């Protein structure tokens, strides 16, 4: 239970894979908005959990930060850079038109599916090492999957607030502040400023 | 006999004497509703008991400080003094502190004995009580809950509340703490009341 | 008397009153405290 | 500062203007015995007429072009005096009187004759009820809560 | 920046993507919207003689049935943002960091 000595919602009875009857806007009243509900939040989850790491581990490395690694495009001759290469296509158009009908097709190949099970869990093709054999591993995989995921999207969201709040300035960036004088760097000056 | 504010009147009704310190004063009609009654006995407790602790770190460091054993600044002047965080790092600390713990205590308000037991180690509940006076562990030396003893809390808790607004007001129009006030009042009491001071 | 009571309790004369009570209390007040745009005190 | 306007101490066309209104009044005082009733009455005004110049100057109004007091109310802190924090002194005394009334309302409901009570004033009752309107905010919000301020069934 | 080029390109892949992408899509979403009515009955059914579906020319002879219209329809779109490229490409314009 997302809130001790709280009620659940009736629709919300536990199986689904992260249901900790948390729903304080009755959004999921009815249950073919909740199908789709849980569509959209696995897809939102698996997209973050790509991301963080792609935010953090080349700001990690020698490179910029998520903001000043996505602005050379702001300039007329901008030219892209892959660990310190120029890549060949770099020019803006060429990676706007080939990013925009690469993901076009494959989300329209997602979404022209009616299980609606496999909508959120496909496997097949898109589980090669097989970890859907034992069906309560699998169901502790999808918790492990879906909690991992919303602590991603937290994750996201808090670095994209911080950029907003530092402009100019990475999520390690922000961790190497705040360890160089914890009790002087922290929220408190962007709440109370 | 339950107490009685104003001798000649009689108590409402809905106050039966069943809450520790009832003396019948509800003028104002606060309190005809029982939820309404539920929730300000509650509000009560917790108000006076953090006026109690208040008004105590307020006025016995300044008779301390004033009879030099320490050196501790003004109430109205301890928070300008900077210690070894920056003000807004202790507020916010503060904040997410008193988020859950108040947290905590509103979910026990509103359904009493759902929160009893710890949430990370599952053994160390809370005995089942009654909502405002908390036992187990937040009652170490075991003291009896007894009603009279229920009753000199409510007392001294009101009290304390009148103590503070007294601090504020005393310190608005005056200037200066409440034992300056005291010992400069009582030094020459003739001459030094509110009507000097107005 | 209790008639006199009821008849001074009637709506135009208890409203008479009220707002003569009022403008009393409203005179005085901007008596004391006149020429005033805004609340000067906290 | 904020709009354009200039504190009014420091501003010029608001001290022409106070020097103007005193210079006017000090016409009307001459011409008549130096110590007399309506000249003793034009001085209590022109000295009046300085304390609020001088009161305005103090409380850091913005003045235009005209030396006008402008006033902000867009809930800038150094102009709550302005209109926020009398509006929530306003506020307060609305809703004393709506809540007195009210509860006057719902008291003299219960009668055959209920009109009876609209047209001759019950005094006692309403002596007994104007002082609920002091804590008229926690009772409102604890009926809002209760569910009981708005009728339902209708 | 050369035009031809990019014309034919951009109409091109618009019309694959219309043919071999969207194509479900969009005959699924124009069959459960379907012909426009009004009381109940489609335009031609209420006496309007010139709102009968032309059932001759859309008609065709397409493996999955991609006709005139659409290939007006995908094509014009295609030439739409090819001449947003080219257009956008060669205004000089730059906004700055
Ligand atoms: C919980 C009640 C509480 C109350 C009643 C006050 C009251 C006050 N604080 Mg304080 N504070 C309170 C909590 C806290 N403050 C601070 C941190 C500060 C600072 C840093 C300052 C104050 C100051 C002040 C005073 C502002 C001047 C004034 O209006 O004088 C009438 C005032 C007496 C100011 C002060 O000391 O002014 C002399 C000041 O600079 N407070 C923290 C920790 C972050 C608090 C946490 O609860
Ligand atoms: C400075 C820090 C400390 C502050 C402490 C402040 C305390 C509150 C302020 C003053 C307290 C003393 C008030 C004067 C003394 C007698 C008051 C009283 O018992 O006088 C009697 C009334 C009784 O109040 C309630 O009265 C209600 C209604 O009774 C009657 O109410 C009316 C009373 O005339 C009518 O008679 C009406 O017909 C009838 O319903 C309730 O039902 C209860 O009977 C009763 O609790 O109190 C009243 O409000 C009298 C009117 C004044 C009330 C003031 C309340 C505070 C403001
Ligand atoms: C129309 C657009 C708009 C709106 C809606 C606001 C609104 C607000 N502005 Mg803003 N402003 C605006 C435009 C606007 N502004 C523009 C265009 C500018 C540029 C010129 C500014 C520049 C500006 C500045 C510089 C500041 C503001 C501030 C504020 C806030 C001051 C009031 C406050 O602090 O809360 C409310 C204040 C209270 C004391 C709360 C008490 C009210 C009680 C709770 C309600 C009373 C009800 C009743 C009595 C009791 C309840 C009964 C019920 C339970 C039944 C406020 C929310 C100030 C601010 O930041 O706020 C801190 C401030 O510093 N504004
Ligand atoms: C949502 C996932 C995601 C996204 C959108 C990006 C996006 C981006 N990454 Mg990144 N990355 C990711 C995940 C992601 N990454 C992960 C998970 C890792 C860990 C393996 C990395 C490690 C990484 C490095 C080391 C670098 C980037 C870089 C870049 C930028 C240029 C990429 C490029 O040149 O084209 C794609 C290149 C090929 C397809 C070859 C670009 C904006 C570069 C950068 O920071 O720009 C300055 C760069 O140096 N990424
Ligand atoms: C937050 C402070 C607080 C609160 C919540 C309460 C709440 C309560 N008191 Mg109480 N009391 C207080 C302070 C407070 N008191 C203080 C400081 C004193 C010393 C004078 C007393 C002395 C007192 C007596 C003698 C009695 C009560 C009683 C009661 C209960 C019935 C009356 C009621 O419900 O009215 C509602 C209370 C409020 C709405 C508090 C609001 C505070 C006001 C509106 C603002 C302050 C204005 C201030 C003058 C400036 C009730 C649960 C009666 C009882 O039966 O005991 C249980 C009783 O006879 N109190
Ligand atoms: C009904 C509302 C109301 C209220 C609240 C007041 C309040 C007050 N009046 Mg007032 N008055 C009122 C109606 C009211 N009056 C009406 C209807 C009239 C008839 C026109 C007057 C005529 C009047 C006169 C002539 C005087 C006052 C004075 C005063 C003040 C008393 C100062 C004093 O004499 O020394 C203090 C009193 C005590 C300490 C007790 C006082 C604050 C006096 C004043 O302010 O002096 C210039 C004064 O002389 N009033
Ligand atoms: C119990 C008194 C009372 C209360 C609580 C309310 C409350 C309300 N009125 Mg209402 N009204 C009242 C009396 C009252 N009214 C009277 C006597 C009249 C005849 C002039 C009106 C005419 C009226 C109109 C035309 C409208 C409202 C509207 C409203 C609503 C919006 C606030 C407003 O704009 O009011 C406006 C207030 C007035 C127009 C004048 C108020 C009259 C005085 C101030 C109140 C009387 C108090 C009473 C005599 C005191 C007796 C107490 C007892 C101890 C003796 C609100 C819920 C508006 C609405 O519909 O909201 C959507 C609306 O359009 N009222
Ligand atoms: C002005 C005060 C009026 C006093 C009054 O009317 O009550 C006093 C009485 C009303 O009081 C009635 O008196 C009757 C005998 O006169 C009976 O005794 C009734 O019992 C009594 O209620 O009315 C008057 O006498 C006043 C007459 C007019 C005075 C002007
Ligand atoms: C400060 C300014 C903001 C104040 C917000 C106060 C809380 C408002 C939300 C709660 C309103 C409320 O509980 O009553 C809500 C009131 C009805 O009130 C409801 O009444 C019910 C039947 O009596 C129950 O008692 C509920 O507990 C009670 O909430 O109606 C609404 O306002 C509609 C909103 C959804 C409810
Ligand atoms: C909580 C409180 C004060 C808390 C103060 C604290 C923590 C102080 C903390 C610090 O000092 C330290 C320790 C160290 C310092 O260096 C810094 C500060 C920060 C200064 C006061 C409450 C104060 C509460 C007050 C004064 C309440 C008054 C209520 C009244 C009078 C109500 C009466 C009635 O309600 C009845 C009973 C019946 C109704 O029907 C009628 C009416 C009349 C309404």
């Amino acid at each position: 239970d997302w809130m001790p000595g709280q009620p659940r919602p009736s629709y919300l009875d536990g199986s689904a894979p992260g249901d900790f009857g948390f729903d304080p806007l009755r959004l999921g009243e009815v249950p073919e908005n909740l199908e789709r509900f849980k569509e959209s939040e696995l897809i939102h989850c698996r997209w973050a959990m790509l991301a963080v790491p792609g935010i953090l581990v080349p700001e990690a490395l020698g490179l910029g930060n998520w903001v000043k690694a996505q602005e050379w495009a702001a300039l007329p001759g901008g030219q892209a850079t892959y660990l310190g290469n120029p890549v060949p296509w770099g020019t803006l158009p060429t990676i706007l038109v080939i990013e925009f009908l690469s993901i076009a097709f494959v989300e329209h190949q997602r979404s022209m599916e009616k299980d609606p099970e496999k909508k959120k869990y496909p496997g097949g093709a898109f589980d090669p090492l097989g970890y859907s054999k034992d069906p309560k591993k699998f169901h502790e995989y999808k918790i492990k999957e879906v909690k991992n995921g919303r602590l991603a999207l937290l994750a996201f969201v808090g670095i994209c607030v911080q950029q907003s709040a530092y402009p100019g300035t990475g999520p390690l960036e922000n961790l190497a502040t705040h360890l160089a004088d914890p009790w002087h760097n922290t929220i408190g000056n962007v709440l109370i400023p | 006999k339950k107490g009685e504010w104003l001798p000649g009147l009689a108590s409402p009704g809905y106050l039966t004497g069943s809450l520790p310190g009832d003396n019948g004063f509800d003028p104002l009609g606060l309190a005809e509703d029982p939820e309404n009654l539920k929730w300000f006995v509650q509000a009560e407790l917790v108000n006076g008991r953090w006026a109690m602790l208040g008004v105590a770190g307020m006025l016995l460091p300044e008779v301390f400080t004033s009879i030099g054993i320490i050196n501790v600044p003004k109430w109205y002047d301890a928070g300008k003094e900077e210690y070894f965080a920056s003000s807004s790092t202790l507020f916010v600390i503060e904040f997410i502190l008193f988020h859950y713990v108040e947290i905590r205590r509103w979910q026990d308000i509103k359904n009493p004995g759902s929160v009893n037991q710890d949430p990370i180690f599952k053994q160390y509940s809370l005995p089942a009580g009654e909502v405002g006076y908390p036992g187990g562990i937040f009652n170490p030396l075991n003291f009896a809950p007894t009603l009279e003893a229920k009753e000199k809390e409510i007392a001294n808790g009101r009290l304390a509340m009148l103590a503070f607004l007294g601090f504020i007001i005393q310190h608005n129009v005056t200037g200066k703490g409440p034992f300056d006030n005291l010992l400069q009042h009582i030094s020459d009491p003739w001459h030094n009341t509110i009507v000097q001071t107005l | 008397m209790r008639d006199l009571k009821t008849y001074l309790s009637v709506a135009p004369v208890a409203s008479t009153l009220w707002f003569a009570a009022l403008a009393g209390l409203l005179i005085e007040i901007n008596r004391f405290f006149p020429d005033a745009l805004t609340f000067p005190f906290f | 500062d904020i709009a354009g306007l200039t504190p009014c101490k420091d501003s010029k066309q608001f001290a022409k203007r106070e020097k103007q209104s005193i210079k006017k009044l000090e016409s009307s005082l001459k011409l008549y015995a130096p110590d007399s009733a309506p000249a003793l009455a034009i001085n209590a005004t022109i000295e009046k007429t300085k304390r609020r110049f001088d009161n305005y100057g103090k409380q850091g109004l913005l003045c235009g072009a005209d030396g006008l007091p402008h006033l902000i109310v867009s809930g800038d802190q150094r102009h709550w005096g302005e209109f926020i924090t009398p509006g929530i002194l306003f506020l307060y005394i609305a809703g004393w009187i709506g809540w007195v009334g009210r509860s006057y309302l719902i008291a003299i409901r219960d009668d055959k004759k209920p009109t009876q009570k609209e047209i001759i004033i019950d005094v006692p009752l309403a002596t007994g009820l104007v002082f609920r309107g002091f804590s008229w905010p926690i009772a409102a919000y604890r009926e809002l809560l209760n569910g009981e301020l708005v009728a339902k069934d209708v | 920046l050369n035009p031809s080029l990019v014309i034919s390109l951009s109409t091109g892949l618009s019309l694959f993507l219309g043919r071999f992408v969207f194509f479900n899509f969009q005959r699924e979403n124009v069959a459960k919207q379907g012909l426009p009515e009004q009381n109940g009955v489609t335009h031609f059914e209420a006496g309007d003689t010139r709102a009968k579906e032309y059932v001759s020319l859309l008609k065709s002879n397409d493996p999955v049935g991609f006709n005139i219209v659409d290939v007006l329809a995908w094509g014009s779109i295609g030439h739409i943002v090819a001449y947003y490229i080219l257009a956008t490409s060669s205004n000089g314009y730059d906004p700055k960091f």
